[PDB]
């Protein structure tokens, strides 16, 4: 009799169940030990010198790090710009002011709303968001090809009497909100931003297109990013400080370890064609018979 | 009855008579050195290793004596 | 169940071009919440090796070193930091059961025999069986490796937990 | 018979067809056959196929089983189908037999 | 039955395809006025048609 592995797997049954945690002691998932793998039967050796695990504490350090030392390189731009102006900001987003008001307090509430986006700072928040689709896959012919097009000739009257037809006045910009009536910071905010016509400043409205009203409520100060990662910073009054953000400091491979954007393969239920409407998702739920 | 002014390009807030400009600056390099909130993290998790290596050695002094 | 079997036989069939071990994993509500566990689309381990980058580039050096350099044309590298990073994941396989259940009274009314030292009953409401690999470079193994699991749903986003080596074979290594 | 008549179904299409199907299930030592009538709804033979497939896969893990544990004994088949002929709903009559019954002896097809 | 005794003035993208190709004579730019009589010998837009 040829006894199949499967049989003697289960009848050799398991040895233990022992759980373990994660590194931030956040999740705890169990681990099986069955004595019928492999794994027995390979005689490995194993042995963690104490330099091994600095080393890996030291890697991990970094790996986590790496988005808060964007953050900090993001307030260091913020306070270099500001001392390299000399103080004067001028007001890139249209708002109607009043010239009869007090506004010494105002930049007090500046200060005191920075210092509090600084506590409060997350790797789900506006530059790193921002950061996601430039990771991407076709990001760099996108960007070339826009430059190119951007970096365009004056056209002759031969391509506008006989070539095809020329052709984004809005734009996906990511936000972190923060207020200080109840010390409330909110982080993974999208804004649809565009400029008044009437005008050259900005316009800031919903996907719905709400004309976002934070903008007049004097206690809040916002950070818009966009996604060529031109940099703003508004305090109420519609004035704010710009600048670019800066990764030149930081490695390659970390920015890709981290939070480089998926991309996903084929499963059930998915087109082979690309880009269509797909039906619902798989979905196995409990709810049903699982048939 | 309301007044206002229109927003432009070309409107400027100047600096706060540089007497809160200076407490900016010190709020600058008060915190160019101090907590980085990145090893708070590698603190956490440094306490909690190192509790629960020491309680480890509770349980080895406590059975290998028997 | 039926997940772990399989994917002990691929690791042992698959052991020597990569020297992975499996590693049999469960994951209930203290992990993940129902909601994603019912559209869980498919997981993601990484075996990074023990001081430095991961398994699936080069050992000594590359070209992801350098720094971005805050460009708009190739902003990170171009295309090849894309495929460098696409290929050091591997995908494992993936089994989720989303009704309410214990894992030894499971076990026993499937065909094993769980034989622990003292009744750990532990009880869930939803059982998803994943299957990692974990990397040994020799036929030794450092203790200093982490893993990271991902996990996908079909919106794209994902989650990411990790943890070392040493935790996972603190006393079952020791018990060999 | 009773015993050997089953169904997937609640019997309410219109014509009803009937198959003979017999399987080989390899648990037991030598074999254990369940012989088995069975009437469908569905005529085209294929998805027929298909859906035994989705209800008979524990015969099917069975016969790669059976080829696992004995390399040399050659195992024969795992089933074959064969239609009879077609009746009607009402037909039926609860031994459940017909009293109508179109008759086509077709050939023994068989599958995995 | 050789491939091209002019291959100056045949493949798709030449000179005197781009010179008498009233297509890219239109993408250069020129007086319709004037009659061309290599016009009836390179219009592969319509030659085609």
């Amino acid at each position: 009799d040829e006894v199949a592995r499967t049989d003697e797997w289960k009848g050799a049954g398991v040895s233990r169940l022992r759980e373990v945690w994660d590194v931030q002691h956040r999740v705890r998932l169990r681990v099986l030990w069955y004595v019928n793998s492999f794994w027995r039967s390979r005689e490995l050796s194993y042995d963690d010198h104490e330099v091994e695990l600095y080393r890996a504490l030291d890697a991990y350090r970094a790996r986590i790090a790496v988005e808060y030392v964007l953050i900090r390189a993001v307030r260091d731009e913020i306070y270099a710009v500001l001392r390299r102006d000399g103080g004067a900001l001028p007001q890139r987003f249209a708002c109607h002011v009043s010239r009869n008001m007090s506004w010494r307090v105002v930049w007090e509430l500046c200060r005191h709303a920075l210092a509090l986006w600084m506590d409060w700072a997350d790797v789900r928040s506006c530059i790193i968001k921002a950061l996601t689709p430039r990771l991407s896959r076709g990001a760099a012919a996108a960007a070339q090809r826009a430059r190119r097009q951007r970096e365009r000739s004056a056209p002759k009257p031969q391509e506008l009497l006989f070539g095809p037809r020329n052709e984004p006045a809005e734009q996906t910009w990511y936000a972190d909100v923060v207020r200080c009536v109840r010390a409330q910071v909110d982080l993974g905010v999208e804004v649809r931003a565009a400029r008044c016509p009437r005008t050259g400043l900005w316009i800031v409205r919903d996907r719905r297109g709400r004309l976002r009203r934070w903008l007049s409520q004097p206690e809040v100060c916002v950070l818009y990013v966009t996604p060529d990662l031109d940099f703003y910073w508004v305090l109420p009054g519609g004035f704010a400080v710009s600048s670019r953000v800066t990764l030149h400091g930081l490695a390659q491979r970390a920015l890709r370890d981290r939070f480089q954007n998926f991309e996903a393969v084929l499963a059930r239920g998915m087109h082979v064609e690309a880009g269509r409407q797909e039906p619902e998702t798989p979905r196995v739920s409990g709810r049903r018979l699982p048939f | 009855v309301a007044v206002f002014f229109e927003p432009h390009e070309e409107n400027v807030l100047r600096c706060p008579e540089r007497v809160l400009r200076r407490l900016l600056e010190d709020a600058a390099v008060t915190m160019r050195g101090g907590g980085w909130r990145e090893d708070v993290l590698m603190d956490r998790v440094r306490k909690r290793y190192l509790r629960q290596e020491l309680r480890d050695l509770g349980h080895r002094v406590q059975t290998y004596c028997e | 169940m039926e997940t772990h079997l399989y994917s002990d036989l691929a690791f042992e069939a698959r052991f020597a071009d990569d020297e992975q071990l499996p590693l049999h994993l469960v994951l209930d509500q203290e992990v993940l919440s129902n909601e994603e566990a019912e559209t869980l689309r498919y997981v993601y381990y990484r075996n990074v090796d023990s001081a430095g980058r991961s398994t699936g580039r080069a050992p000594g050096g590359d070209e992801d070193d350098a720094p971005a350099s805050d460009d708009a044309e190739d902003a990170v590298g171009g295309d090849r930091a894309f495929d460098r990073e696409r290929r050091t994941w591997q995908r494992a396989c993936f089994r989720v059961l989303p009704r309410p259940l214990e894992l030894l009274d499971y076990l026993r009314q499937s065909g094993l025999t769980v034989t622990l030292e003292k009744e750990q009953r532990v009880r869930m409401f939803y059982a998803v069986f994943t299957t990692l690999g974990l990397r040994c470079p020799d036929n030794r193994l450092s203790g200093a490796q982490t893993l990271h699991l991902r996990l996908v749903w079909p919106d794209g986003s994902y989650r990411d937990w990790e943890f070392l080596a040493r935790d996972l074979l603190r006393e079952e290594m020791e018990a060999n | 018979p009773k015993d050997m008549y089953l169904t997937w179904e609640e019997t309410r299409g219109r014509l009803q067809y009937v198959y003979l199907i017999i399987v080989y299930d390899y648990d037991g030592p030598e074999t254990r056959p369940g012989i088995y009538v069975l009437t469908s709804s569905i005529a085209h033979w294929q998805t027929l196929v298909d859906v035994a497939r989705g209800k008979f896969a524990r015969e099917r893990c069975s016969f790669v089983n059976r080829r696992i544990t004995r390399p040399r004994q050659i195992p024969l088949c795992t089933g074959v189908i064969q239609k009879l002929g077609w009746c009607l709903a009402d037909d039926i009559h609860t031994v459940v037999r017909l009293d109508n019954f179109s008759v086509e002896l077709g050939d023994f097809r068989e599958f995995v | 039955f050789a491939a091209t005794h002019n291959p100056w003035a045949s493949q798709a993208g030449c000179l005197s395809d781009v010179l008498y190709n009233t297509r890219h004579r239109e993408r250069l730019g020129y007086n319709s006025k004037f009659y061309s009589p290599c016009a009836q010998y390179f219009n592969t837009e319509e030659i085609i048609a």
